[PDB]
DNA sequence: TGTGACTATGTGCGCATGCATGTGCATGTGTGTGCATATACGTGTGTGCATGCATGTGCATATATGTGTGCACGTGTGTGTGCATGTGTGTGTATGTGTATATATTAACCTGTGTGCATTGTGTGCATATATTAGCATGTGTGCA
DNA sequence: TGCACACATGCTAATATATGCACACAATGCACACAGGTTAATATATACACATACACACACATGCACACACACGTGCACACATATATGCACATGCATGCACACACGTATATGCACACACATGCACATGCATGCGCACATAGTCACA
């Protein structure tokens, strides 16, 4: 044989198209997945969780943290129209509320 | 005596607890609750540890969203206090009646 | 037993965008629930797609519509063209 | 296990409000809001507990917990699910 | 001449359209205006007659919906009359 | 098809669409808000009827296509398939 | 061999049971499907049909009529609670409203 | 070609219930409508309880669960006695 | 309306903790490889059907007029709610233990699939006749002065 | 109390929609035969419940008064009800393109089975960012001049 290659590494990838198509595979959602549907599905899930670390990073560096907590996640998510749509019904352990006060009830 | 006048404080407690992440409920008795709960549906009931804080998690969330709609009624009505029909039209308009 | 996480890839990712950022294990958890549940919505989705066509195997075009439906206005289209570019990367290098 | 939810005091509604942004709470929301926690536990337990009974368990797990808040579109992130 | 008070044909008509079932909202121009927004996702569009049919059954259902959230709130505020903020609160509640 | 086609949802039709809501009064910037409502509304779901359109390789807009897209956004509806 | 009966004289139900099974196999929910599922699923669909009939009847009859239309039907499921949560979120094509003014607007 | 539905199903069980009632075309697509939205709710809560089990056969036992979860409380036990006896039966017959 | 006193949040500074991170076993899973199989796809076909046009009535829409009354504004008053104080008690943390139990292994067997054949039920396409819908006088029935 | 307006009611023709029927056919049932998922019994490690202990921060109750909510009253212009002219939606047909669906041959692609490495997860330290607490600056609050 030849030097086996992921097919993540082959799609330039970091997360698993090996893993994803088999999970598409046992999850009973069509009796075939075609061979782009793992790869497609891969790239999709890595965009999207490098769009919601890099917001949630630039969160964790204005509070002097180096470390991502589940604060810096809701942080992210929230202040990020499209992000929060997405997540609309979605909560966060640990993550608590975006700091907001109703104009009528600050003192004049 | 120094004496803060009514709403200085309440609205530093709003800003110390939107900066806060932690539990609000005390966690024994949000436990006892939950085992009371589910005694009308099974007997001899164990719970992981974190199921019952994932039930917390969410209890909690639940409260503080219903409390943010709660509050829009209010200032709707052009109070500033929530009252018990504040919360009764958030949930009729949530669609949780 | 092995229980399965994408933990290590969401670490690979933070490395790219965040060399000097860590992660703590509560926040992995809360980003191993994200790519879970946007796994089963997209899936989920991609499978209807298929069955409402009379069709029998979900491929990249069910994943691509499965994403448009899924994803709000600036993000599908930023997720289709890495998606897009992923396949045509992967067929390039078989 | 009796009349637990007087356990859900007054410090503790207020510091959810608080939260909520509510600056002023009338002395009739302590026992709205515990009304309505109640019949929120009621929903989620009793389909925690369901899917502990499919499971032929004892145990109710965290995942049975996030496999019932996610059947009544109240997903929640960070326990496995 | 003889003349109704302000309020009383109102009620008449809510009893009127609460009873009946057909569509509130004219074909035509509810047509015209599904396919004026279909343009701007493909051109040369075409519908099937049922296919407009069930985009107003679902839009008349949807606003006699928010008009019902809407009214709550207006009493809520000790009003009668519907306001652009009743329906801004409703939408805000509802979580759109 | 046509332009500013919004106008055609006449202050008349929005009155008929509040009386069965049971709304008594009507401010007259309503009909304003309603129809910037209505065009939101519309312009989700005919968005998701064309993506569903799209994927079967069609050029007509279907009920079916319409109503797996009220589906898709929590609102199904009875009657059309 | 012997006289063919359907399942559905089997289990004594009028829904199709073996319409149900191949819609459960070709509906992609699991590898296998047991011989008691198509059967349990039939009975819980036509006991939830016969609710909602003798329901959407007793309308039809209230309104002296003789056929049921989609009124019928929408005024059987909102008038009834357990049946009015089970489609909270479903709109029934022509069925209109429940008649339901607020008292504050009824005349003083 | 040949359009499936639950038309004349829908008509039997109508006759039981009210023998001098009809229905009309769009009422009966309606309840088309309902009985489809009931199946795929009922398939797709027992295919995830399979999938969390780490099963791969969808049994009564998982019909009868995903029952109590999607329908309200009385409504979920007519539902349950209504399936039993049907299963019951099923096997006593065969 | 500026100004002092009082209070509480924030900002470094110093220090221990435990929790995240890097380092290896190893094993289970993804991969490479042919192989056979069936789905999907391109091609052509005929037909429904959606689009556009032209015509007609008459229903609904738009405009204007008058006016009632609801909205909003301001006023005042009682009391409910917030703030703060003192006290104790129930929570949080740590500790340990016994027990129930969730989990994993192994054997086997029953149930579901697969295949092919017989065939009966189901949907399509037509008759058929019922209920529904459209008028016209009557019959209350409510509103309004 | 009487008048005027609107919705309803027994009433008759008319029709279009539902109901019933006959026929092919595709899907259901029947009968094997196979095999693997599931069950059951066992053992094992897990982690949950139970008890015990402590200290202390939070909850509870009280007293005080501030200002918010609720009622009241005022006035005004906004919106309802009405009338009138009219635009146009609805229905109705007629014609034609044209797209959709069926049907079919068939290659492309996906599943299948199997060997086999290697990537991933569990376990192992380890050190380092977070938490904790002290002091100190600092923005803010609230009478008071």
């Amino acid at each position: 044989r030849a030097k086996a290659k992921t097919r993540s590494s082959r799609a330039g990838l970091q997360f698993p198209v090996g893993r994803v198509h088999r999970l598409l595979r046992k999850g009973n959602y069509a009796e075939r997945v075609g061979a782009g549907a793992p790869v497609y599905l891969a790239a999709v899930l890595e965009y999207l969780t490098a769009e919601i670390l890099e917001l949630a990073g630039n969160a964790a560096r204005d509070n002097k943290k180096t470390r991502i907590i589940p604060r810096h996640l809701q942080l992210a998510v929230r202040n990020d129209e499209e992000l929060n749509k997405l997540l609309g019904r979605v909560t966060i352990a640990q993550g608590g509320v975006l700091p907001n006060i109703q104009s009528v009830l600050l003192p004049k | 005596p120094h004496r803060y006048r009514p709403g200085t404080v309440a609205l530093r407690e709003i800003r110390r607890y939107q900066k806060s992440t932690e539990l609000l409920i005390r966690k024994l008795p949000f436990q006892r609750l939950v085992r009371e709960i589910a005694q009308d549906f099974k007997t001899d009931l164990r719970f992981q540890s974190s199921a019952v804080m994932a039930l917390q998690e969410a209890s909690e969330a639940y409260l503080v969203a219903l409390f943010e709609d709660t509050n829009l009624c209010a200032i709707h009505a052009k109070r500033v206090t929530i009252m018990p029909k504040d919360i009764q039209l958030a949930r009729r308009i949530r669609g949780e009646r | 037993t092995r229980k399965e996480s994408y933990a290590i890839y969401v670490y690979k990712v933070l490395k790219q965008v965040h060399p000097d950022t860590g992660i703590s294990s509560k926040a992995m958890s809360i980003m191993n629930s994200f790519v879970n549940d946007v796994f089963e919505r997209i899936a989920g989705e991609a499978s209807r797609l298929a069955h409402y066509n009379k069709r029998s195997t979900i491929t990249s075009r069910e994943i691509q519509t499965a994403v448009r439906l899924l994803l709000p206005g600036e993000l599908a289209k930023h997720a289709v063209s890495e998606g897009t570019k992923a396949v045509t990367k992967y067929t390039s290098a078989k | 296990l009796r009349d637990n939810i007087q356990g859900i005091t007054k410090p503790a509604i207020r510091r959810l409000a608080r939260r909520g942004g509510v600056k002023r709470i009338s002395g009739l929301i302590y026992e709205e809001t515990r009304g309505v926690l109640k019949v929120f536990l009621e929903n989620v337990i009793r389909d925690a507990v369901t899917y502990t009974e499919h499971a032929k368990r004892k145990t109710v797990t965290a995942m049975d917990v996030v496999y019932a808040l996610k059947r009544q579109g109240r997903t929640l992130y960070g326990f496995g699910g």
